[PDB]
C-alpha cells in the first residue's frame, strides 16, 4: 500500500520502502557530491528519464547510471453565450423529454441566436443545431479532408512522433522487423520512422510493412499506391522493404492467419493504431474480438493514439453536455490561427464529427470516444501491460509544438506512464504504449 | 641554402628548410606568376613561422600575423593568389579569415560596393534568389 | 544527519527528492533544462464534480501572455445534482464572503497552479477557512526573469475585483485576501504595494516563509548552510537567474528595506501575518522584514516558530501545520 | 580584383563563415550564389552547432543528400529552433526531429 500522504501529492511510494528509498537519496547526494558539474550534466543530457512517480525505480536508475473527472476551461465570452448554452441545454432535453413539438421552435431559436453570436461559439452552435435540426427528423473530398487536418492542427504529428519514438526503442537489436498499420491511410507515420532506422547504430534492419484501410473502389489500389512511393523512398536510403495491402470493411473482420507472420524471433512485430479503436465499439464485442487477435500476433508493442473525453455514455443528454465542452475548446484553440482554407476544411471534418455523434444511434455512430482511465481497463483486462514513455519522446513533442505552433497555447503532461496533448490544462488526446503481460 | 628567383630576377635566397614550407617549391625556379613584393612577404611569412617552429609565443605570432595582414585590396588579391600557387596553408588560411571577416558586412549593396563586385541578376532572378533565402533576411 | 531528527520521514523524503531533482536541472552557465523539469513535474486537472465539499475550474484570464487561473469553490450544499457549466460563476449567497488570491512558491523557477502540492494546499485552504481560492499561473524565470510575475499578480488581482458574482451582499464589495507561499510571499507583498497604490483595498496579507534576502552574509547563512535542504550556493543562483542584469541582491525586488526602495511610512498596508520558520537558511532576512514592518508604523503579527523547517505546510503531519492554520482561519474570519 | 575570382578561390573564402554570412553573400551575384550552394559548406553549417551526434558522416552525408540536403536542413528546421536559442548547441533529439521532418517533406513532395 502507498503512502497516503504522499499519493495526494503525486507520488507512489509504499509505506514499507520509506527507509530504503531514504537511504538512495543519502546515497545519491555523496554521489553528486563526488562526481560533481561533469556528472551532473550526464544525468541530465545523457539519460532518459521513465516513471518518475516511481521513487524507486527513479533513484536505482539514477544511482546505476551515476556509479468520473469533468476538466472546463473557461474563456472570455458574453451572456448571450449563457443563452446559447441555455437553448443548446433546452432543446436536448425538449428532444429528450419526446416532445418534439418545443424542439421544433427550440431549434429555430437557436438559430436567431447564433447570428448576433460571435466567435468560435457561433460555429459550434451552428452545427450543433444542424445535428440537433435532422435528429428531430428521425425519429418523425474525404481524402483532402484528413490532409487539411495535418498542417493545421498538431494532433497528427503528435501521434506520429510520439508512437515513432516507442516503436524505435523497442526495435533495437533486432535485425528483421515488420510492422502493420491498423490507421494506414496515406502512410505519413512511417517515412519518418524508415530514417531513423538507417541511421540506427549497428545497421538498418530488413523493414516490413502491412497496411490495413477501408474498402472502397479506389482504397483497395490506393494503399497499392501508399506502398509504391514507399519502396522508392526505401531505396533512396538503402533499406531493404516489402509491403502488402488490405481491404477491410471494420477490424473486426481481420484474424491472424491471414496477415503472413513469420515467426516471432526471426522478425519482429510492432502494431500500430491512431484513431481507430474509437470506431469499433458501435459493433457489439468488436474490441474484445481484436484485443484476442493483436495477442495473437504476439508483437514487442502496441501504440494508440486516442481522444481524452466520455462521449460513450448511456443517456442522450450527458453524451450532449460533454460533447458539447469538448468541441468548445476544440474551436478555441482554432481561434487565433491564420485563416485558410486548410483551416475551413479542418472545421468540416469537426463539423461531421459533431453531427455523427448525437444525430445517429446504433452502429452508425461511430465516434464513441473514451478515457484513459476507460480505454486502459480494456487493455488491461486483455493482458496488456503498460510501456512507458520516456522524456525524449517529451521533448520531440515540445519541440514539435515549438516549430509550427508558436503562440498557441498547447502544452505536454506525464501521467501514469503516457503522454498527453492539451490546450493549457484541458488534456485532448493520449499516447500509450503496452505490451504483452508476462 | 636555396635561391629563388622571381619576375623581378633578383636571386632571393633563403634556408632550405624554409623554402621547404611551400609544397610546390619542394616538389620543384623562374616564378613567372610571383612578383618580387609578394616573394619577399612570403619569404618573410615563412621566416617567421620557421622561427616559431624552431601560448605566449603563440599570441605573439597572433599579432604579428594581425600586423602583417594589414595591408590594402591588391596586395591580399596578390597574397591569395601566391599562396594558392606554392601551396601554403598558413598564408592561405590566414588570408582567407581576413577576408571572412571583411565580408561579415552588411545587406548586399555593401558587399557589392566594397569589392566593387558588379551584379546582373535579372529581376526574376534577383526577386528569387531574395525570397529562397527570406529566412536570413 | 542534522534534518532528519526535526522532520517526519515522508517530509524528509519530499524535500530531498525536491533538492536532488533541481541540483540535476540546474546549469552553471545560468541555464535552466526546462524539458526534464516539467517532464518530473507531477500535476493534476480541474475537477467540477465536488470532492471532500471542493470542486474547481480553469479560467483563461489572458490571451497575449497565456495567462491563467484555478477557481476554487466549496460545492452547493442547496443543490444535490453536481454543478453544471452555467452554475459555475453562481452569485455566492451570504453576508461577508472572503476570497483569496494565491501565489505559489519555487523561487521563481519552479512548480505551476496545477502542480499536486499546491493544489492539495488551495483545497485544504478552501476546506479549513471556508472561503473562495483563485491559484494564479504566473511566469518563470530565467525565461521571463522580471517583473513578469509583479504583472500577472496584478492582472490576475484586476480580474478577481471585477467578477460581479463574488461581491459581498453587505457592501457590494470583494473582500480579497492576498496569500503568498516562498517567492509567493515576494509576489505578495509587492502586488499588496501596487493594490495600495492604486484603488483596490486589498484588507489583509498572509506570507508563508517570503523569499527575501542581501548582500551581506547573516549568521543564520553562516550557521545554517546545507544542514536542513538549502545552500546558499543554490540561493544565489535563484537570485541571479530572476534578477535583472547587472544587479547586485540588494535590489529593491530581493531585499524591500534596501536603500534604494521605497518607505512604508505614510503609505497605506494591509495588516500582515508573517509565518518564520526557525530552522530557515534565510531566517535572519525574515525576522528583519518583520521588524521592518513593526518599525515602518504598519501592523503585523509575527509568527516565528522555533523547530520549522521548510514546507512544513505541504503535509498535515505536524503541529506547526495545525497552529498555522488555524492561526489563518483566525486572521480571514475576523 | 575581387569581382573576378574563380571557384575555388570563393569556396576557400567562404569555408570561414556562418549561416547568415553564407546565405547573406549567395544574393551578391551569380558565381558567388552557384558556389554558395555547395554542400560541404552547408554540412560544415550545420555540422558546427552539433557538436555530439556521432553515427558516421559517411551516412549521415549520403541520406541528408538523398532527401534533399543540408541547404534545406538548415533553412526549413534548423533556423527555427535556433531563433530562441541561439547559444543553445542541438544534441540528439533535434537531429531526430529535423531529419524526420525532411523525411516526411520529401515523401509528400515525391508525388
Ligand atoms: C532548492 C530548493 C527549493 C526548496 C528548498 C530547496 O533548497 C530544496 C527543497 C525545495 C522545496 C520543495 C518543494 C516546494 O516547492 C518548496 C517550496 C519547499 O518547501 O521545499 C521548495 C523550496 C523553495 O522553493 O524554497
Amino acid at each position: 500500500m502507498d503512502d497516503e500522504l504522499l499519493a495526494v501529492l503525486g507520488y507512489k511510494v509504499r509505506s514499507s520502502e520509506m527507509a530504503e528509498v531514504a537511504l538512495k537519496l543519502e546515497q545519491l547526494e555523496t554521489m553528486m557530491s563526488n562526481v560533481q558539474e561533469d556528472g551532473l550534466s550526464h544525468l541530465a543530457t545523457d539519460t532518459v528519464h521513465y516513471n518518475p512517480s516511481e521513487l524507486y525505480s527513479w533513484l536505482d536508475n539514477m544511482l546505476s547510471e551515476l556509479n468520473s473527472t469533468r476538466s472546463v476551461i473557461l474563456v472570455d465570452s458574453q451572456e448571450n453565450g449563457v443563452r446559447l448554452v441555455h437553448a443548446l441545454m433546452a432543446c436536448a432535453e425538449a428532444i429528450q423529454q419526446n416532445n418534439l413539438t418545443l424542439a421544433e421552435a427550440l431549434v429555430k431559436q437557436i438559430g436567431c441566436l447564433a447570428v448576433s453570436q460571435a466567435g468560435a461559439m457561433r460555429k459550434v452552435a451552428t452545427y450543433f443545431a444542424e445535428a440537433l435540426a435532422r435528429r428531430i427528423y428521425r425519429l418523425s473530398l474525404s481524402d483532402t479532408l484528413q490532409m487539411h487536418f495535418y498542417e493545421t492542427c498538431p494532433y497528427l504529428k503528435f501521434a506520429h512522433f510520439t508512437a515513432n519514438q516507442a516503436i524505435l526503442e523497442a526495435f533495437e537489436g533486432k535485425k528483421r522487423v515488420h510492422v502493420i498499420d491498423f490507421s494506414m491511410n496515406q502512410g505519413l507515420q512511417w517515412p519518418a520512422l524508415m530514417q531513423a532506422l538507417a541511421l540506427r547504430e549497428g545497421g538498418p534492419p530488413t523493414f516490413r510493412l502491412t497496411g490495413i484501410g477501408p474498402p472502397a473502389p479506389d482504397n483497395s489500389d490506393h494503399l497499392h499506391e501508399v506502398g509504391c512511393k514507399l519502396a522508392q523512398l526505401a531505396e533512396a536510403i538503402h533499406v531493404e522493404f516489402e509491403y502488402r495491402g488490405f481491404v477491410a470493411n471494420s477490424l473486426a473482420d481481420l484474424d491472424a492467419s491471414m496477415l503472413e507472420l513469420r515467426p516471432s524471433d526471426t522478425e519482429a512485430v510492432a502494431v500500430n493504431s491512431v484513431f481507430e479503436l474509437h470506431k469499433l465499439l458501435g459493433r457489439p464485442g468488436g474490441i474484445e474480438k481484436v484485443l484476442g487477435v493483436v495477442k495473437q500476433i504476439k508483437p514487442v508493442i502496441f501504440t494508440v493514439v486516442e481522444q481524452e473525453s466520455n462521449h460513450n455514455g448511456p443517456v442522450f443528454l450527458d453524451r450532449f453536455t460533454e460533447s458539447l465542452h469538448y468541441y468548445s475548446t476544440l474551436f478555441d484553440s482554432l481561434e487565433g490561427v491564420p485563416n485558410s482554407q486548410d483551416k475551413v476544411m479542418s472545421e468540416v471534418y469537426l463539423g461531421k464529427q459533431i453531427c455523427n455523434l448525437v444525430a445517429c444511434e446504433g452502429p452508425d455512430r461511430v465516434e464513441r470516444h473514451e478515457t484513459l482511465s476507460q480505454w486502459g481497463n480494456r487493455f488491461g483486462s486483455s493482458g496488456l501491460a503498460p510501456a512507458h514513455l520516456g522524456s525524449n519522446a517529451f521533448k520531440q513533442a515540445s519541440m514539435l509544438l515549438s516549430v509550427f505552433n508558436s503562440g498557441q497555447g498547447y502544452r505536454v503532461e506525464e501521467s501514469n506512464g503516457c503522454l498527453m496533448l492539451g490546450w493549457h490544462t484541458r488534456p485532448l488526446i493520449t499516447t500509450s504504449a503496452w505490451k504483452l503481460s508476462t | 641554402k636555396i635561391t629563388l628567383k622571381s619576375s623581378d630576377g633578383e636571386n632571393f635566397e633563403i634556408d632550405e628548410a624554409v623554402a621547404l614550407e611551400s609544397q610546390t617549391i619542394k616538389h620543384m625556379i623562374p616564378l613567372p606568376n610571383v612578383t618580387s613584393k609578394i616573394l619577399s612577404k612570403v619569404i618573410e611569412y615563412c621566416k617567421r613561422h620557421v622561427e616559431a617552429a624552431e601560448g605566449s609565443s603563440d599570441e605573439d605570432l597572433k599579432t604579428w600575423d594581425s600586423e602583417f595582414i594589414k595591408v590594402d585590396q591588391g596586395t591580399l588579391f596578390d597574397l591569395i593568389l601566391a599562396a594558392n600557387y606554392l601551396n601554403i596553408k598558413g598564408l592561405l588560411d590566414l588570408t582567407c579569415q581576413t577576408v571572412a571577416d571583411m565580408i561579415k558586412g552588411k545587406t548586399p549593396e555593401e558587399i557589392r560596393k566594397t569589392f566593387n563586385i558588379k551584379n546582373d541578376f535579372t529581376p526574376e532572378e534577383e526577386e528569387e534568389v531574395r525570397r529562397e533565402n527570406q529566412w536570413a533576411f | 544527519i542534522e534534518s532528519r531528527t526535526v522532520v517526519p520521514l515522508n517530509t524528509w523524503v519530499l524535500i530531498s527528492n525536491f533538492k536532488v531533482a533541481y541540483n540535476i536541472l540546474r546549469r552553471p552557465d545560468g541555464t535552466f533544462n526546462r524539458h526534464l523539469a516539467e517532464y518530473l513535474d507531477r500535476k493534476v486537472t480541474a475537477n467540477a464534480n465536488p470532492v471532500d465539499g471542493v470542486f474547481s475550474f480553469d479560467v483563461l484570464i489572458d490571451r497575449r501572455i497565456n495567462l491563467l487561473s484555478r477557481v476554487y469553490r466549496p460545492a452547493y450544499a442547496d443543490q444535490e445534482q453536481p454543478p453544471s457549466i452555467l452554475d459555475l460563476e453562481k452569485p455566492v449567497d451570504g453576508d461577508i464572503v472572503p476570497v483569496i488570491l494565491f501565489f505559489h512558491g519555487g523561487s521563481f523557477a519552479h512548480s505551476s497552479a496545477n502542480s499536486a502540492i499546491y493544489d492539495t494546499l488551495c483545497r485544504r485552504l478552501v476546506g479549513l477557512c471556508k472561503c473562495v481560492v483563485v491559484s494564479v499561473n504566473y511566469r518563470r524565470a530565467p525565461e521571463n526573469p522580471y517583473p513578469c510575475a509583479y504583472d500577472d499578480g496584478w492582472i490576475a488581482l484586476n480580474w478577481v475585483n471585477s467578477r460581479s458574482w463574488l461581491k459581498s451582499k453587505k457592501d457590494s464589495k470583494v473582500h480579497i485576501f492576498l496569500a503568498g507561499d516562498s517567492s509567493g510571499g515576494n509576489i505578495a507583498h509587492n502586488v499588496a504595494l501596487r493594490a495600495g497604490e492604486s484603488g483596490i483595498d486589498v484588507l489583509g496579507n498572509i506570507l508563508l516563509n517570503p523569499m527575501f534576502g542581501g548582500n551581506e552574509r547573516t549568521e543564520s547563512e553562516k550557521s545554517l548552510d546545507g544542514k536542513y535542504f538549502v545552500t546558499v550556493r543554490d540561493r544565489d543562483w535563484y537570485w541571479k537567474a530572476f534578477l535583472p542584469e547587472g544587479e547586485d541582491r540588494e535590489h529593491p525586488a530581493c531585499n524591500p528595506f534596501s536603500p534604494r526602495g521605497k518607505s512604508l511610512e505614510g503609505v497605506s498596508f494591509p495588516k500582515s501575518l508573517v509565518v518564520v520558520a526557525g530552522l530557515d537558511l534565510i531566517r535572519d532576512w525574515q525576522l528583519a522584514y518583520a521588524e521592518g514592518l513593526k518599525k515602518a508604523g504598519q501592523e503585523v503579527k509575527l509568527m516565528h516558530l522555533e523547530k520549522a523547517t521548510v514546507g512544513f505546510y505541504l503535509l498535515p503531519n505536524n503541529n506547526h501545520f495545525h497552529n498555522v492554520m488555524d492561526e489563518i482561519s483566525a486572521f480571514v474570519n475576523a | 580584383g575581387f569581382s573576378n575570382l574563380d571557384e575555388n578561390l570563393v569556396y576557400e573564402v567562404l569555408k570561414h563563415v556562418d549561416a547568415k554570412t553564407l546565405a547573406m553573400s549567395s544574393c551578391v551575384s551569380k558565381i558567388w550564389h552557384k558556389t554558395a550552394q555547395d554542400e560541404r559548406l552547408w554540412e560544415l553549417i550545420c555540422t558546427r552547432h552539433w557538436t555530439n551526434i556521432g553515427c558516421g558522416q559517411n551516412q549521415l552525408r549520403s541520406v541528408v543528400l538523398a532527401l534533399g540536403g543540408f541547404r534545406r536542413l538548415h533553412s526549413l528546421y534548423l533556423w527555427p529552433l535556433s531563433k530562441p536559442n541561439p547559444r543553445a548547441r542541438f544534441g540528439k533529439d533535434e537531429l531526430k526531429l529535423t531529419l524526420s521532418l525532411l523525411s516526411i517533406r520529401y515523401y509528400e513532395k515525391m508525388s
